[PDB]
């Protein structure tokens, strides 16, 4: 049987901003995870449901690799029942999450001398996010009364903001690449296995 | 060349009501935000109310019982009907921008409650 | 109702010098503070918004700065026309509120 493209996700060279985190379904294939957990190349590997070693002997029905880039020190907010601007305005994990979070430092791949300002994130929003929902719009947030028509003048302002990802930044201030795997077990047979 | 043709200040009674309007000059009052501010002699500025174009309004700490705002976009006149009672103030009705940022105002309805 | 205050309720500072005026919020006003100027015979002229955005046209001798609990407005130089009453307006929470503060010369 086939092999799942975990290589084309974990070892893909262009992750998108956390405000527009990129979802990729994994299905109709069979691969392993106890090689990833064996790889030991990662710096944060937390499986919130089943333990990582046990899961290789399982089968899954709805696997979605979700990839984005955040700051090293804000990784704790990628967790159920969590506050933090990432988990508030950008990417909330459901409190009944059953999967794995995989964060590894990506300072060299991303942090340029002038910073990789392709990486943005939402810092303003009217309300938080229901889990696994995403906001992609880039309208100028109008907190005033008048329509400001894309002008970041008085009382209007951009909702997204950049990251100064440079090698001069601290360890926690260096960018981390984050992947999240969700293993739902619902009214369906399995398509992924070990 | 923008301004507000303010309704002149009435001489009301303590406990009575009144109502003042401000016609627009130069700008398009149809899709701007109109603020009402009252400056009482013997005191300082005090923010009173804010009106959008799409019927969304917000009010002040003490002027949220006997005040009601409206924008007669047919006559382009931002108006309000208020109660009265400690309200003798020189009311300004400024209108908002994202660039200028409220750089045109009313001209002082000299309303007194006595 | 967030309330603000301005400690130097009046300052007698002469021409061609440098002064400051402080606003202090009894709650949290992240960055959206505005500095207004009013003179008798004139109309209030919104000088600064967002506590850092030096609005266009007005001179550069007006510089605001602060962070979410306290704010200042520095007048580095004084050509005499810049003597007036100075107010500050919070606009993070929508019930906007004002302060009190004036200027004087020796
Ligand atoms: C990605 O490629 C590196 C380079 O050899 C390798 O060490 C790592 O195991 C690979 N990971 C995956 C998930 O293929």
């Amino acid at each position: 049987t086939n092999l799942c493209p975990f290589g084309e996700v974990f070892n893909a060279t262009r992750f998108a901003s956390v405000y527009a985190w990129n979802r990729k379904r994994i299905s109709n294939c069979v691969a392993d995870y106890s090689v990833l957990y064996n790889s030991a190349s990662f710096s944060t590997f937390k499986c919130y449901g089943v333990s990582p070693t046990k899961l290789n002997d399982l089968c899954f029905t709805n696997v979605y690799a979700d990839s984005f880039v955040i700051r090293g020190d804000e990784v704790r907010q990628i967790a159920p029942g969590q506050t933090g601007k990432i988990a508030d305005y950008n990417y909330k994990l459901p409190d009944d999450f059953t999967g794995c979070v995989i964060a590894w430092n990506s300072n060299n791949l991303d942090s340029k001398v002038g910073g990789n300002y392709n990486y943005l994130y939402r810092l303003f929003r009217k309300s938080n996010l229901k889990p696994f929902e995403r906001d992609i719009s880039t309208e100028i947030y109008q907190a005033g009364s008048t329509p400001c028509n894309g002008v970041e003048g008085f009382n209007c302002y951009f909702p997204l903001q950049s990251y100064g990802f440079q090698p001069t930044n601290g360890v926690g201030y260096q960018p981390y690449r984050v992947v999240v795997l969700s293993f739902e077990l619902l009214h369906a047979p399995a398509t992924v296995c070990g | 060349q923008v301004q507000l043709v303010e309704s002149g200040g009435g001489v009301v009674q303590p406990g009575r009501s009144l109502r003042l309007s401000c016609a627009a000059s130069g700008f398009i009052f149809s899709s701007y935000g109109m603020h009402w501010v009252r400056q009482a002699p013997g005191k300082g500025l005090e923010w009173v109310a804010v009106i959008w174009f799409d019927g969304s309004n917000k009010y002040y700490a003490d002027s949220v019982k006997g005040r009601f705002t409206i924008s007669r976009d047919n006559s382009k006149n931002t108006l309000y009907l208020q109660m009265n009672s400690e309200d003798t103030a020189v009311y300004y009705c400024a209108r908002e921008t994202v660039s200028y940022g409220m750089d045109v105002w009313g001209q002082g309805t000299t309303v007194t409650v006595s | 109702n967030i309330q603000m205050t301005q400690s130097p309720s009046a300052m007698s500072a002469s021409v061609g010098d440098r002064v400051t005026i402080t606003c202090r919020a009894r709650q949290g006003i992240s960055n959206y503070l505005a500095w207004f100027q009013q003179k008798p015979g004139k109309v209030p002229k919104h000088l600064i918004y967002a506590a850092s955005s030096l609005l266009s046209g007005v001179p550069s001798r007006f510089s605001g700065s602060g962070s979410e609990t306290e704010f200042t407005l520095t007048i580095s130089s004084l050509q005499p026309e810049d003597f007036a009453t100075y107010y500050c307006l919070q606009h993070n929470s929508y019930p906007y509120t004002f302060g009190q503060g004036t200027k004087l010369e020796i």
